[PDB]
């Protein structure tokens, strides 16, 4: 109103990246671990009446076998960059013959978050930013990497991040439950303690989705057998 | 909106089109031009204001071709704008007709562009108004005069800048009483016209004055000398 | 088709033939192969005439424009430049070949061929069908300092020569002496062209 | 690139309003078609003597048979001179016969209709007035920037146009010779003029079997005598 | 392109309507009055003449009424302007169908098509909506006479008797009462618009001048589209104001 | 008010604001002058430093348009090098066209048309700066145009851009440049540029000089570190 | 490519010590005529190198005009800097090559000398792209006949100084005279050196013709 | 009021109020400083993380073997810009098969700055840079704004707090010229520390440097050859 | 009319022993029956552990070397570290396709190291195809080479007879002789040898005179 997307704050920062990382705040939450034995993921389904089926809500995707991702903030605009970010990981196999490193990932997917403009654009152009949060992890060469990307397009290197609602609490809370070499399986336990205290709900077997990927293994969606056994653990 | 772009306003009217009528007169001067019986003569005032400005290089009297000569009275921004593009549509005429563009057929091209300007709102008009001289060879010379509006008509005489009706006025004490036009005739209705008015007496170095004949079809500025020689000679009668 | 021009002290004397024959067969007889691109600066037509009309206006709409925004004649070296790049961009729809001369008042006579493209200056130039079978004349009687009327008889002796063997050229020699104080055009009829060894 | 007319709070148009008020003030125009010819004779002013009447002439034709005048902007007229010219010869290389009147105006009026759409763009100030001949039926049809065309016997536009339709609805009536059609397209046009009446401040044009011509300031003197 | 000067037709209301769709329709509401009715052995279609004067011409055929192709035909009611878009559209569309199927349109697809392009223009482009509804009567081989109604929204839908411009409300209260459905047919549909034309009407003196009637009707094979005389009319005046009245 | 928004949008009084707040940036640029004689053309700029931090010959404000063509520019410096590079375009296309060196005449007004056609849309700006154009030829001599941001140019015997201008403009009024020499018009304009600069809000800054003429044989060539000295030294005689 | 006419002649290059030398024959070619005997086929690009080229002269001036303002263009700017002899052999190998993607190939033959920095340059490119570097070049039926004459000197004596190249030259002029057909007797002998290019004006050389009375 | 809207109305002062909000944007940004010697070219940058877990963003970017550069503003607007100059770098090295001049590249960095100025709907670059490099001429630090000015420069400093590094930087510039590599870093680091907190200071972790030199490319140090460079510095 | 292509001769050989890579091609630059210069070193050295050839048309060879070490940058830009042998190969079989309607006329040879320090040899062809193998050949005289190769080095066709591994002692006295034998049966091979060994220390270059015929 009476302004442009490209129109500057008298501070000097766009209003429309701004609203955009306070958009955030109404997604789910995702928490990611990074680890010596892989990376794990834990995120909630988020059911708010008994006649929706579970396995329609994905909220952690796979990029690659041993990349994973998940997801959070707005739903419309990350499924376009799911599939955008998974066209040009393969278009790096394509080329190059070798998996994509997560941090380049990261790198192809933050190319196209800054670009929405109106004038001298192309009709693929989109007008508003995006309001997704995104989590990259993976094990590659340098080990497992669990990476983080905003609105603005920043990446950087975290041994831990939190996504959505509760991300505010949820991040002090990796701080405390992180400590040098814990485990993939310490870190699962871990992701249930911080994951149950800030959801609403109860902690469920198929009410959440547990996924991790290790250097031995590929990136794996645990079912609701093993999800059962993992719950357990509590 | 209507005082913002080229819109109708409630009455009809457009007032962009007015305020390009406006900024004709903060151009601070004032030209005329007489239609003759075998010449047509431009008298206009040339300013220099600063003793270091250079005399040759401000000029207010233009040519478009051999045959036709010009003068702008308006914006000087747009004045010399309107000129160039002037000189790329006369010379389309002779590239596409074959032959020397008529006074009548140049005004109204360039009537044309400030049409353009005034239907579409992304282009501002010109505060510029072209009067154009010249001699056609079938109805004789030919005087005429485009408003930054777009129209034009046929004058006898053209007034243009801070003197309008006033310059006009001493214009219709000689249509009126129906005195002859000659070449020194014209020049002396020419200088009288606007010496009354301003209350100076130009000096032959104050004025450049356009000449175009019959003989000299080719249009050509005066001297000093000349128009010095065109002086005293005018206040010796 | 010849076209000649040689430079001297006062001016230039460019000269041309008034035939034009498409194929075997006479067109027209009596043409002006030189079109005025301006009041001292002319061009001699030669190669194809269909394309070589087409350049001399298109060389004329720039000229024209150049010559009004300066309110001065252009130089002889500008109107050369104009229609070479015509020639180089254009020669692939363009086989025309023209050349260029005039009078300016910075060098005075000038004589630029822009036949195939290039750009050079020439003391005397000629062109066309007929100017390679003139080489031999134009070069050995060529004097260096020669008066006005010893260079319309140079240039009227070396095309009427051109007329003979060259079996596309005839009809009437026009002759242009473009100097400071104007140009003049003369017509030589058929009888006043020069007569040569006749066996 | 924005549409500059949108609907009012009413439904209607506030644009092409202001270009219907625009044309109701300007030069008195008047025209009649009585028997087998139309009558077209409009307002030609100036306002000193320096002015060149054989340089602009307002009443112009369109064709042989058919011919137009208008109240309104100048420049906006002359602009539909060209393309409704233009029409003309892109119908006469396709159809290669004379227009007739009924679809010269009705695609010169879609026109109009295109600037009360697109965007950037004003609609047009000028209300046209035209007359044709086809097939011996004398055609007379108005035009407004509005885009709709109508057909009148006479009527009149410009400056006070109201008291000129009233006047033909009294007075004009059929049965009228051309003679008596120019006669009374004077008594209307004595009406809406005011001051002295020459043969340079009116401009008078007819089309009839022999098409569209516009009368000389000589012929047009005779009938300033009131005499037909 | 300045920011000011852009209204953003597109703007949703708080109750989820669009202003310059909404202000199309009243538009239309205050055209003329505008009515059809399907009958068994034909469609009928009248409307009446909002412009009276002594001086017009009207030489021509109806106003409101046009013919969209042989086996077709519609009424206008609203901006005579957006009307001649729309008849040339309809037109074109129309044709363009004679082009690849080389058929008559059947009555649905021609109606589905222009109201793409209506729903086009409320989209995007900026430009302004259109301000005229329109009635369509005809026949198909496959579903037979037809009559239908269009909404400047892009909505329509069939309708065996209707009516729109003013006294459409009127009207319509009147076909729920007197008109029989599978009974009635072409020359009984024929008087029963009469009468409902003259009640809805409170300008007094119909005349033939002042109302028009146009029927299209299917014999021996070849569609048979006319618009009645004024003599016709008149005709058909005399015989409603003896039933009028006596 | 709304008027002065946009260019296209014209003032009550019949004015465009949009350019008259352009000529109002260059107003508190730094200044630069320029004289012409017999001889040539003399050009000069004071060249304010910023910091000590910056290299010799940082921040160059003598700029080429054309072999025989020099131009100093007083505005927006990112407006300056736009328009220099296109300037040098133009003279490039001319050469591509005619072939040979466009006249200082000719090229001030094509300049001058590509500044006035931002001036007419409202979906550009106008430009910020404006700059002096001198050049020398054996057939024309020594000319200087000045173009403003309204894209007009007008010829001078000298000029003077930037904040100080009709200071400096009168101090040439009062002595004659026509008959004067290179090497004692810049005598002069070393002499000028001292009085022009005091120290009361800048601080620091350097002589840049540039000669065409004779002296450079129609050429623009920078002046050199020795005579640039040897010419302040003629200045630093009087001061007073 | 079409038809160009205004066709060159053979260019002939070398190496010495703190310089090289350029020579080219001044004679402009149409068909089998020898039409324009006064062209100057050697261009000088700032102080320090030098170009010379073959084929069609029409296409070479209109590589001046390309070059020559790009050269300009930089002189122009002042930053200090200027076109390494390397740097104009390399433009001119992308630039010759970027116009047969477009099937519009110009037809040259260019060598590119120069002398930076106790760096003595000669460089080779072609309408075919094909571009090295050797000490000594030529074109056209120099390659087959002055090409080498050199190469016999630089492997008996690597080092030459100014003075017994331009007897090489003078040596090799005199030959491409005799054997090549379309070769012409004036000539330009242009050399760069520390003091920058020097371009001599037009010479001609002694020719040795008692092979008529040793055949007769 | 009405003027800050976009870039092309000018203020009633003539003036741009987009181009100072960018020009406020890069102050935002990290602070990095760098310095040249009349042989070598040292780089400090300052590196952020944006929380304790999360590892120290990269600040260094490499260009040419003889060029390099630190980004202080909006990190996306950097890159599709660095993007430009990466590709400005090859195609100098696709065409005149020479590194391009450290000069030329940023004149070409101000172009692309000058291309949204003078346009209506189109940014600005919001990001500053501070670019370095060697060539024939020796090393050149050089300083662009998102304005399209851009000056030559000894030494300089960008970001938040910078002048108490400049203020360094003024005193010391006698030095500057005659140090060798060594010492260059430890003038440089001890000019980072001005810019820092009374709190954290120094660590390799989130400091790093680079160095471009006579006969040396341009190298990035992190941690392990960046250890050694701290030790023996007194704060 | 134009010829877009002319055959420039020349020859390239690579061969992968255990632990190191070998890389070996002539100095000489001819074009029909003409020498343009006896030094022109096709030889081009793109990493550490990596030395491509290449062999054909020259004015292909050397614009695709210069778009190879320009998307070499891209890379290591990108991914703050070298490519890999076969990252490298992979990489110009697409930049070779993208031509594939006006396709570059060259053979190129990919020889060096892989991460497991065993050396890798990859030979091309225009279009774009690809494969791993011990030792390929390329050019004008690689008809003669791959024989050679097969018998000495691939211990091929050969009836009880101890297979030992490749030994860079071995290794480089078959590849100078290999050419030594080239050089005199071919006319585009000669004028000098240019060996690039890539072993794991590092790239080691030497020079072997040959037959100036």
């Amino acid at each position: 109103y009476d302004r442009g997307v490209n129109t500057f704050s008298p501070e000097g920062r766009l209003f429309q990246v701004e609203y955009a990382i306070e958009a955030i705040k109404l997604g789910s939450t995702a928490i990611g671990i990074q680890t010596s034995e892989g990376v794990c993921l834990a995120v909630e389904k988020r059911i708010t009446s008994p006649l929706m089926e579970p396995s329609s809500i994905e909220k952690i995707v796979e990029i690659d076998a041993h990349i994973g991702c998940a997801m959070s903030g707005l739903i419309a605009d990350a499924k376009t960059l799911i599939d955008k970010a998974r066209v040009e990981t393969q278009n790096h196999w394509f080329t190059y013959n070798e998996t994509m490193t997560v941090e380049s990932v990261t790198q192809a997917v933050s190319n196209l978050a800054l670009q929405f403009g109106e004038e001298d654009a192309d009709p693929g152009a989109m007008s508003r930013p995006f309001g997704v949060a995104l989590l990259f992890g993976g094990v590659d060469e340098k080990g497992p990497q669990l990476f983080h990307m905003d609105p603005s397009g920043t990446f950087v290197q975290c041994d831990a991040r939190a996504i959505g609602s509760a991300s505010e609490g949820a991040q002090s809370s990796l701080q405390e439950v992180y400590h040098k070499s814990m485990t993939l399986k310490e870190a699962i336990k871990s992701s249930l303690i911080i994951l149950k205290q800030v959801m609403e709900e109860k902690l469920n077997a198929t009410n959440i989705e547990l996924a991790t990927v290790q250097p031995g293994q590929n990136f794996h969606m645990f079912t609701k057998e093993e999800l059962e056994e993992v719950i357990k653990d509590i | 909106f209507d005082r913002h772009i080229t819109i109708f306003s409630p009455e009809g009217r457009l007032y962009q089109v007015e305020y390009a009528f406006k900024a004709i007169n903060q151009g601070g001067l004032t030209s005329v031009a007489v239609r003759g019986k075998d010449c047509a003569v431009i008298v206009t005032q040339k300013k220099v204001p600063d003793k270091l400005l250079d005399s040759s290089t401000v000029t207010h009297l233009f040519k478009i071709t051999e045959n036709i000569g010009c003068v702008m009275t308006g914006m000087t921004a747009d004045s010399r704008s309107q000129v160039q593009r002037a000189r790329y549509e006369a010379a389309n005429w002779k590239y596409k007709y074959g032959y020397e563009i008529p006074v009548d057929m140049l005004c109204k091209r360039i009537a044309d562009i400030s049409q353009v300007y005034t239907q579409n709102a992304e282009m501002r008009p010109l505060g510029c108004c072209m009067i154009l001289i010249g001699i056609d060879e079938e109805q004789g010379p030919q005087v005429y005069k485009c408003d930054p509006a777009g129209y034009y008509c046929g004058f006898k005489a053209t007034a243009a800048g801070v003197k309008q009706t006033e310059s006009t006025s001493f214009l219709e004490k000689k249509v009126k009483k129906k005195f002859d036009w000659t070449f020194e005739q014209t020049v002396e209705t020419a200088i009288t016209c606007l010496s009354t008015v301003l209350s100076i007496d130009f000096k032959p170095s104050e004025i450049e004055v356009g000449v175009v004949t019959v003989e000299n079809p080719k249009f050509r500025i005066l001297t000093e000398a000349e128009i010095d020689a065109h002086l005293v000679a005018l206040a010796e009668r | 088709t010849t076209i000649m021009a040689v430079e001297f002290d006062g001016g230039v004397v460019v000269g041309s033939d008034s035939r034009v024959s498409a194929g075997e067969a006479v067109v027209n007889r009596v043409f002006d192969k030189l079109s005025p691109l301006h009041q001292h600066i002319y061009c001699a037509l030669s190669g194809s005439a269909a394309d070589a009309q087409a350049i001399a206006d298109m060389a004329a709409y720039q000229l024209e424009l150049h010559g009004m925004e300066l309110e001065e004649p252009p130089l002889v070296l500008a109107a050369a430049n104009v229609v070479r790049n015509i020639t180089y961009k254009y020669r692939e729809d363009l086989s025309a070949h023209l050349m260029v001369a005039g009078w300016d008042q910075r060098e005075g006579g000038q004589v630029y061929g822009t036949m195939s493209g290039m750009l050079i200056r020439q003391p005397f130039a000629i062109g066309g069908s007929g100017s390679t079978y003139i080489y031999g004349y134009v070069d050995a009687a060529y004097k260096p300092g020669m008066s006005p009327e010893e260079c319309r008889r140079f240039t009227t002796n070396a095309i009427a020569l051109a007329m003979k063997r060259d079996g596309s050229s005839g009809g009437v020699i026009y002759l242009a002496t473009i100097t400071g104080a104007g140009v003049d055009h003369r017509v030589i009829l058929g009888d006043e062209l020069p007569r040569f060894y006749d066996e | 690139s924005f549409s500059l007319t949108t609907f009012s709070p009413s439904g209607k148009l506030v644009q092409i309003e202001y270009a219907l008020a625009a044309v109701a003030g300007g030069a008195p125009s008047v025209g009649i078609k009585a028997a087998n010819g139309v009558v077209l004779a409009t307002e030609k002013k100036q306002k000193s003597i320096l002015y060149d009447e054989r340089s602009v002439h307002k009443v112009e034709p369109i064709t042989k048979h058919i011919g137009l005048v208008y109240s309104g902007m100048g420049p906006d007229y002359r602009v539909l001179v060209h393309r409704a010219r233009k029409l003309a010869q892109q119908y006469y290389l396709v159809y290669q016969e004379p227009i007739p009147t009924a679809q010269l105006v009705q695609r010169v009026a879609s026109v109009m209709q295109e600037y009360t759409q697109s965007g950037g763009v004003r609609p047009f100030g000028v209300s046209l007035l035209i007359c044709g001949w086809n097939e011996g039926r004398p055609y007379l049809f108005q035009s407004d920037p509005s885009g709709a065309y109508f057909a009148w016997k006479a009527t009149a536009m410009g400056k006070n146009y109201v008291n000129g339709k009233t006047f033909l609805e009294k007075r004009y009536n059929e049965d009228l010779e051309l003679e008596d059609a120019i006669h009374t397209a004077i008594l209307t046009l004595k009406e809406s003029f005011e001051g002295q009446m020459t043969e340079d401040n009116i401009e008078v044009g007819i089309c009839n079997e022999a098409g569209f011509r516009r009368l000389t300031p000589t012929e047009v003197k005779d009938y300033l005598a009131a005499i037909a | 392109m300045s920011r000011r000067y852009d209204s953003r037709t597109t703007i949703f209301s708080p109750e989820g309507r669009l202003y310059q769709v909404e202000y199309a329709m009243e538009a239309i509401g205050h055209a003329g009055t505008c009515l059809g009715i399907l009958a068994n052995d034909g469609v009928l279609l009248a409307a009446e003449r909002r412009n009276i004067h002594k001086l017009l011409d009207e030489v021509f055929f109806s106003e409101k009424i046009y013919k969209l192709n042989e086996d077709m035909a519609c009424s206008v009611a609203g901006i005579t302007s957006d009307a001649n878009v729309l008849t040339n559209e309809l037109r074109l569309i129309a044709q363009r169908y004679l082009l690849q199927y080389q058929e008559p349109i059947p009555c649905e697809q021609l109606v589905t098509a222009l109201c793409d392009i209506k729903q086009a223009y409320t989209q995007f482009g900026g430009k302004r909506p259109f301000g005229v509804s329109l009635l369509y009567i005809g026949w198909d081989k496959h579903y037979g006479f037809q009559l239908y109604q269009s909404d400047p929204s892009g909505n329509y839908g069939g309708w065996k008797a209707t009516c729109i411009g003013n006294n459409s409300a009127a009207a319509v209260s009147m076909l729920k009462q007197d008109y029989k459905e599978g009974e009635m047919t072409l020359k009984s549909a024929l008087a029963l618009a009469i009468k409902v034309l003259n009640k809805t009407m409170d300008v007094s003196k119909l005349s033939a001048e002042k109302v028009e009637i146009a029927t299209l009707t299917r014999e021996n094979g070849k569609t048979v589209i006319r618009v009645l005389k004024q003599k016709e009319v008149e005709q058909l005046i005399k015989k409603h104001e003896e039933e009028e009245a006596k | 008010t709304g008027y002065d928004l946009s260019a296209s949008t014209f003032s009550p009084d019949g004015r465009v604001f949009q350019v008259e707040y352009a000529m109002k940036a260059v107003e508190n640029s730094s200044t630069a002058i320029g004289i012409r004689c017999k001889d040539g053309v003399v050009f000069g700029v004071e060249k304010l430093v910023l910091s000590k931090l910056y290299e010799e010959g940082s921040n160059k404000r003598l700029f080429n348009v054309d072999r025989h063509v020099g131009m100093a520019v007083a505005g927006l410096l990112a407006d300056a090098r736009s328009l220099a590079d296109i300037a040098r375009e133009e003279a490039s296309n001319f050469r591509s066209n005619f072939g040979y060196n466009i006249p200082l005449k000719h090229l001030a007004d094509r300049v001058a048309m590509y500044v006035h056609a931002y001036t007419l849309y409202s979906a550009v700006r106008p430009f910020g700066c404006s700059f002096m154009l001198g050049s020398y030829s054996v057939n024309d001599g020594a000319q200087l145009y000045m173009i403003d941001p309204s894209g007009v140019s007008y010829g001078y015997w000298g000029c003077a851009i930037g904040k100080a201008r009709q200071a400096a403009k009168t101090e040439i009024e009062k002595l004659q440049m026509k008959e004067m020499t290179c090497r004692d018009v810049v005598k002069e304009v070393a002499k000028i540029i001292y009085i022009v600069h005091d120290e009361v809000k800048d601080k620091a800054f350097e002589l840049e000089l540039s000669w065409v003429g004779e002296i450079t044989n129609g050429r623009h060539e920078i002046v050199p570190k020795d005579v640039r000295e040897e010419a302040e030294k003629y200045a630093k005689e009087s001061l007073k | 490519t079409q038809n160009p006419m205004v066709t060159g002649t053979s260019v002939l290059g070398l190496k010495f010590e703190g310089g090289v030398v350029i020579a080219a024959d001044m004679l402009g070619s149409y068909g089998s005529l020898a039409r324009f005997r006064n062209i100057s086929r050697i261009m000088r690009v700032n102080n320090s190198t030098m170009l010379g080229a073959s084929g069609d002269y029409a296409d070479f001036q209109y590589l001046k005009q390309v070059l020559g303002q790009m050269v300009i263009d930089e002189e122009l700017l002042g930053d200090g800097h200027s076109y390494s002899p390397k740097a104009i052999h390399s433009w001119l190998t992308r630039a010759m090559y970027s116009r047969r993607s477009k099937m519009n190939p110009l037809w040259n033959t260019m060598v590119i000398g120069g002398y930076a920095d106790g760096e003595s340059f000669l460089g080779y490119v072609d309408m075919l792209g094909v571009a090295y570097e050797a000490p000594s070049l030529a074109t056209g039926y120099g390659a087959y006949l002055a090409q080498p004459l050199l190469r016999e000197v630089l492997e008996k004596q690597p080092v030459l100084s100014q003075t017994e190249a331009r007897e090489l030259v003078e040596r090799c002029m005199r030959v491409l005279y005799y054997r090549d057909a379309r070769s012409y007797n004036r000539f330009q002998i242009a050399t760069v050196t520390e003091k920058g290019v020097e371009i001599e004006g037009p010479l001609s050389a002694e020719t040795n013709w008692d092979i008529a009375h040793m055949i007769s | 009021n009405q003027y800050d809207n976009d870039v092309t109305v000018w203020s009633p002062q003539g003036r741009i109020h987009q181009i100072e909000y960018a020009m406020e944007a890069v102050k935002q940004g990290s602070a990095t400083v760098g310095l040249k010697s009349k042989t070598h070219a040292v780089l400090v940058a300052l590196k952020r993380a944006q929380s304790e877990l999360a590892a120290h963003q990269k600040k260094i970017l490499h260009v040419d073997n003889h060029i390099g550069i630190s980004i202080a503003g909006l990190t996306a607007d950097a890159r599709l810009l660095c993007n430009f100059m990466r590709q400005e770098c090859l195609d100098s090295r696709f065409v005149f098969d020479r590194p391009l001049p450290v000069s030329r590249l940023v004149s070409l960095i101000g172009s692309k700055t000058q291309i949204p100025t003078q346009r209506y709907g189109r940014r600005p670059y919001g990001v500053g840079l501070l670019i370095a490099g060697y060539d024939d001429m020796g090393p050149h630090i050089f300083q662009t704004c998102p304005s399209a000015n851009y000056f030559d420069c000894r030494a300089m400093s960008i970001g938040a707090r910078s002048q108490s590094a400049r203020t360094y930087l003024e005193r010391h510039m006698s030095e500057f010229m005659e140090c060798n590599l060594n010492e260059l870093v430890k003038h440089g680091l001890r000019a980072l520390r001005e810019t820092l907190p009374a709190e954290q200071d120094l660590t390799t972790k989130n400091v790093s440097i680079g160095i471009v030199g006579k006969d040396l490319e341009f190298t990035i140090y992190d941690d392990d050859d960046v250890s050694p460079f701290l030790e023996g510095l007194e704060e | 009319r134009f010829s877009p292509y002319a055959f420039n001769g020349g020859t390239v050989l690579a061969i992968a022993g255990e632990d190191f890579s070998i890389v070996a091609s002539d100095t000489r630059l001819s074009e029909g029956f003409s020498i343009h210069t006896r030094d022109s070193p096709k030889c081009y050295k793109l990493t550490d552990k990596t030395v491509i050839g290449c062999s054909g048309f020259h004015g292909d060879c050397l614009t695709l070397t210069k778009i190879i070490e320009a998307r070499l940058k891209m890379y290591k830009h990108s991914n703050n570290k070298a490519m890999t042998t076969g990252a490298i190969a992979a990489m110009l079989s697409t930049i070779l396709y993208s031509r594939r309607f006006f396709p570059y006329y060259v053979y190129n040879i990919i020889g060096g190291l892989d991460e497991e320090g065993k050396g890798a040899v990859y030979s091309f062809d225009p279009v774009g195809s690809y494969q791993r193998d011990s030792f390929k050949a390329g050019g004008s005289a690689s008809a003669m080479l791959q024989p050679l190769l097969d018998n000495q080095v691939g211990f091929k066709n050969m009836q009880n007879v101890e297979h030992v591994p490749l030994s860079l002692d071995r290794a480089m006295r078959l590849v100078k002789d290999v050419f030594i034998s080239a050089a005199e049966r071919d006319v585009y091979t000669g004028d000098a040898l240019k060996v690039c060994i890539v072993t794991k220390e590092g790239i080691r270059g030497e020079t072997v005179p040959l037959r100036k015929d």
